[PDB]
């Protein structure tokens, strides 16, 4: 149940990735912007429903206390290994057991907003242990641990 | 579960960035 200042600050960094205008709320527009950048394309109705899963007070946006409630609960309720397994399935779009190096580079470039090309190159090179141009599940586990 | 997992996955990528910067 314990939540350190550092853990809260890390969850705030996740919040601000979506709240790109820094107004303290995540809107359907901001959510859609991130999801589309990663190759998803939800309808406006789907985006509203997604906001509604997190929006505890029903005003149509996610504020940080709502975001933190949801993220701390997910961390508490999920074993660290399942958290990583789930994330791998998120980024393995085809479901073929691999994330291509190009796909991972795109995810990192969009989610690490200040990263340079050289930085993402090092990360990819380190991630793809066997050098086959894919990141498999065992390699993804090595990344996250 | 799907919505929560998508938010959590982006936090986990940011956690990787922190871990990588430490290594
Ligand atoms: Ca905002
Ligand atoms: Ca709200
Ligand atoms: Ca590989």
């Amino acid at each position: 149940d314990q939540l350190t200042e550092e853990q809260i600050a890390e969850f705030k960094e996740a919040f601000s990735l979506f709240d790109k205008d820094g107004d303290g709320t995540i809107t359907t527009k901001e959510l859609g912007t991130v999801m589309r950048s990663l190759g998803q394309n939800p309808t406006e109705a789907e985006l509203q429903d997604m906001i509604n899963e997190v929006d505890a007070d029903g005003n149509g946006t996610i504020d940080f206390p709502e975001f933190l409630t949801m993220m701390a609960r997910k961390m508490k309720d999920t074993d660290s290994e399942e958290e990583i397994r789930e994330a791998f399935r998120v980024f393995d779009k085809v479901g073929n057991g691999y994330i291509s190096a190009a796909e991972l580079r795109h995810v990192m470039t969009n989610l690490g907003e200040k990263l340079t090309d050289e930085e993402v190159d090092e990360m990819i090179r380190e991630a793809d242990i066997d050098g086959d141009g894919q990141v498999n599940y065992e390699e993804f586990v090595q990344m996250m641990t | 579960e799907v919505t929560v997992g998508k938010f959590y996955a982006t936090f986990l990528i940011q956690e990787y960035f922190r871990k990588f910067k430490k290594r």
